[PDB]
């Protein structure tokens, strides 16, 4: 079928450069248009570059100024997305999507983007950070009574100074997952990202019943698991 | 007790129309019976909504 | 659609013009571009749904008894001429409605022309469907236009000393 | 001097998709359905005459059936078969029969 | 550049109700208008091309109309697994400038949260910094608003939060304020609160808590 | 065929420009006339090629046993259906080529409404399909055509001192 | 029907030109106008009326004994197919009709679109088909439109100094 896989992405610091591409498969890529548009983290989507199957109309958004170089090759059937002057801005994920040409049901003569791109791939991850990989350090909270005629007490464990996104952190390895949330990273003023995690607990079950939060990071190998008492 | 130049096994239709989906077995003046339930005959010119 | 929009305010009518000037504003229909329209769609539906009927002695198309060849040959006709019937139906009311819009277009584009064999020196088109009369045209020069009694030679002393200038 | 004289058509607020050759839906001013998508659900008797086969067929008629005692020498232009007819005599077979029914 | 203005901001709707999202222009972009279901971790998927069609292999339970400037999304057909942020797309012309987007929320009961507070345990004031957390749970909808107070005075700048995402079964929402703070700046001051302001609270409810207290 | 030659070196669209000024020459597409002429093209496809099967129990149409009435009963039925439907492609495929040179027609009409109704006072036709600006054009006038956001009250006092004088 | 009336003494041809100067009047017919519309008008006919004819074994299609249901098939099987081929007759040549109405106005079209081409600057048209030319228009003049040997920068300066003064 009709799939469109990515590739090229990492950890780069800014100033850097890059080569994306974008495998397709299921279509022939020389009859239809291509582009590139972005997803920043906290805003919309962002339409950066468009090229044609010619290799003649190639159009730039305003933010681009000629800082990326957009290619493709029919031998191939991939794209060639060249990344440079970078900064902190541009981190996000990068996606290619495939045009649709026509208003009927199946586009036998393609056309433009004029209808749409109903062709969308998977994606990948691509942070420009200057910051390199650090292992988290996991901080306890100590619960307290609050709620005296419920009788509830929250407690988690803060999960700061890490690199790089995201951590898997559960409770018991698994073993406790009825009212966990997850929350999501945020950025630091030093760059690194930090999250939390909790679970509605009874306070009946504070001196008795034993919370390990376990922190595990996959490219770091750092396995820190601290008690919550 | 009515008036009708066309009849049909699924109730009587007036024959003013070219066409028909009620039934394949027509008898007299009967519109000719077809697959195709909706056929909007355009009678005017594309609608066009004004801008405000 | 090159006519930005049309006129919703205007029902007495499928053409038509608006008039703006000194004396106010309105909508008139057009009775000449507007008769000769109908004649041309009327014509279209009298051929089509009068007078188009086969009253005879049809056949059995629904049997409940399953005999065999003598009711596979009968099931295979009535069902190429259904599919016929339906294939026509496909080609005839998807082309009249093709050619609607093409008679309306052509129907603008007489009435642009019969405008246009009027206003040659004396006004300019906007772009919108619309003309820029270069002169003064109260209501009986509007009327004019829309009988077709308009006099070329008479606002041309006018409009051409404000068109290029 | 100046004035404005434009050149439009009527618009509906309230139109209807057709079936053109170029465009698969199109919303016009005003349209018609060629297609009769209902019906009264009664046969009319006029202007042709249409008899009413309650209790027996075609064949039940032209065989000698006693439930059919009322058609003696009745002519007719349409005849109505039921589904709730059923025979009360003595059992026949036709063979061919679309050929003598029709 | 023109800027694709929708209205409102966030719809809530239960299932069965019919949603009315809006996406205006400034030019005419009636037949080259396409709308996009946007899933937080899924790929983008196109659902009405040129505001007029569906797309195929989309079911007809969402539909569309409007050409000039003005455009309605309506939704008949609103399923609980079809909740996500949709967008609009300008095609007429470059460059292709997207919109907002418009979350689309289940509606549920507003309840009235549970203010919690977390003083800084000793694993943390050892190595050198201080964070205090003020966890906010079971409260509905997202617009809650909550401030921070050192010593009877309100500061700001400093101060971080996390939203997570709705409940598939009790869908409600957690909020965990975060403050910044340093080894120097925790032993200075002494009393730390956190404020609560709810639209289901009929108090503002906070709690307080002493730098000895740990 | 009143355009004289087309443009071998266009192969980024079926319609375009050809512009030529101080700032060099060039062919660019026009994104906006080529689209709407897709539009037209491929819908005459899909309700054609697309969707207009029949699945269906036929019958046996060759025969190696030659039985006699019952075999040339359907023999006439399976000619007939084959020649119908061989002279609805000669009907439908034959007027689809036809319409398609009028669609081609009525877009290069649509594209020269387009350009008349921006040059009125600024330009004139040559009479092989090509404009002569009496003013000064540059790449970016070029694209104010192509995309629709010319301007007629900017350039006319420059073109009016060339054209009549 | 904007052309008032045609040209009856003119049988040397379906299209022509009715000059008018000082030389005297006369009417001649247009080479280049008239044989392109018959290429269209003629291959309209040759693939209607020529080679569409079938040579086949028929079946018998009138009865003097009535058998059965053996003759109602082929009954019902010959009166559709008679009325299929009526309704393509009624299809088919009352478009061709249609589309000749058409041809001929497009045919004009072009020849009023190849007069229209050489006499923007040079001449303007009247209302019922006819071209008031502002300059000197001897017979060497008028068959020099008529072959689609007219220049245009020859008579500027003088029909220039007659059409807005």
């Amino acid at each position: 079928e009709v799939q469109l896989v990515e590739s090229g992405g990492g950890l780069v610091q800014p100033g850097g450069s890059l080569r994306l591409s974008c495998a397709a498969s299921g279509f022939t890529f020389s009859t239809y248009n291509m582009n590139w548009v972005r997803q920043a983290p906290g805003k919309g989507l962002e339409w950066l570059s468009y090229i044609s199957t010619s290799s003649n109309t190639i159009y730039y958004a305003d933010s681009v100024k000629g800082r990326f170089t957009i290619s493709r090759d029919n031998a191939k059937n991939s794209l060639f997305l060249q990344m440079n002057s970078l900064r902190d801005e541009d981190t996000a994920v990068y996606y290619c999507a495939r045009d649709r040409g026509c208003s009927s049901t199946n586009c036998y003569v393609v056309g433009y983007y004029f209808y749409g791109m109903d062709v969308w791939g998977q994606g990948t991850t691509v942070t420009v950070s200057s910051a390199s990989t650090k292992g988290p350090s996991v901080f306890p909270l100590a619960p307290s009574s609050k709620s005296t005629s419920g009788g509830t007490a929250a407690l988690g464990c803060l999960v700061k100074d890490y690199f790089p996104e995201p951590v898997t952190v559960s409770w018991n390895s698994g073993a406790l997952t009825s009212g966990v949330h997850t929350f999501p990273a945020v950025l630091q003023s030093s760059g690194l990202y930090s999250l939390s995690s909790v679970v509605t607990v009874p306070s009946s079950s504070l001196g008795t019943q034993t919370y390990i939060c376990n922190v595990n990071h996959k490219p770091s190998n750092t396995k820190v698991d601290k008690k919550v008492e | 007790t009515c008036i009708s130049e066309c009849i049909t096994p699924n109730g009587s239709i007036p024959n003013d129309k070219p066409f028909q989906n009620v039934n394949k077995i027509t008898y007299g003046a009967c519109p000719k019976y077809v697959k195709q339930n909706t056929l909007k005959l355009a009678t005017g010119m594309r609608n066009v909504p004004e801008k405000q | 659609a090159f006519i930005e929009n049309g006129w919703e305010g205007m029902i007495d009518g499928w053409y038509g013009f608006r008039h703006q000037n000194s004396e106010g504003t309105g909508q008139a229909a057009d009775l000449k571009s507007t008769q000769a329209a109908i004649d041309q769609i009327n014509g279209k539906l009298n051929r089509v749904i009068e007078k188009t009927n086969e009253k005879f002695h049809q056949i059995e198309k629904e049997f409940s008894e399953v005999e065999g060849r003598i009711q596979d040959l009968e099931k295979y006709v009535e069902d190429t001429k259904i599919d016929l019937w339906s294939y026509n139906a496909e080609l005839l009311v998807a082309l009249e409605n093709q050619h609607t819009i093409d008679l309306t277009d052509s129907e603008m584009n007489k009435l642009f022309e019969k405008t246009r064999r009027q206003l040659r020196e004396n006004a300019e088109d906007m772009g919108n469907g619309c003309f820029k009369i270069y002169h003064k045209c109260d209501n009986a020069c509007i009327e004019s236009i829309r009988n077709g009694t308009y006099d070329h030679d008479v606002y041309r002393d006018e409009a051409l000393n404000n068109r290029f200038q | 001097p100046t004035a404005t004289l434009c050149l439009g058509h009527h618009a509906v607020p309230n139109g209807t998709l057709v079936k053109t050759i170029t465009d698969d839906q199109i919303e016009v001013t005003n349209a018609t359905e060629l297609v009769q998508s209902s019906s009264t659900g009664k046969i009319c008797n006029n202007p042709h005459r249409i008899l009413d086969g309650i209790d027996c067929t075609l064949i039940d008629a032209l065989l000698g059936d006693p439930h059919c005692d009322v058609f003696q020498n009745e002519t007719w232009d349409l005849f109505v078969e039921r589904s709730k007819a059923f025979s009360n005599c003595y059992p026949y077979d036709v063979p061919d029969y679309a050929s003598l029914r029709s | 550049d023109i800027q694709m203005t929708q209205s409102p901001s966030s719809v809530s709707a239960s299932v069965g109700d019919r949603v009315t999202i809006t996406c205006r222009a400034s030019q005419g972009i009636s037949s080259y208008l396409a709308w996009y279901q946007l899933k937080p971790g899924r790929a983008p998927k196109l659902l009405i091309y040129g505001a007029t069609r569906l797309q195929s292999g989309v079911p007809s339970r969402f539909s569309g109309s409007g050409s000039g400037t003005d455009f309605t999304l309506t939704i008949s057909g609103l399923q609980p697994e079809d909740f996500a942020t949709y967008h609009c797309q300008q095609a007429d012309s470059f460059p292709l400038t997207f919109g907002q987007g418009t979350r689309l929320e289940i509606k549920r009961t507003v309840a009235a949260p549970s203010v919690f507070i977390f003083p800084p345990s000793d694993e943390q004031l050892k190595s050198g910094t201080a964070s205090v957390v003020c966890l906010l749970n079971n409260f509905y909808p997202r617009e809650a608003k909550v401030q921070w107070k050192v010593d009877n005075a309100l500061q700001s700048g400093n101060s971080q939060e996390s939203v997570t995402e709705q409940d598939s079964k009790d869908s409600t929402y957690s909020l965990s304020s975060t403050l910044t703070l340093s080894k120097a700046d925790y032993e200075k001051h002494k009393v730390y609160a956190c404020e609560v302001t709810h639209q289901g609270l009929s108090s503002p409810v906070t709690k307080s808590f002493n730098r000895g207290e740990c």
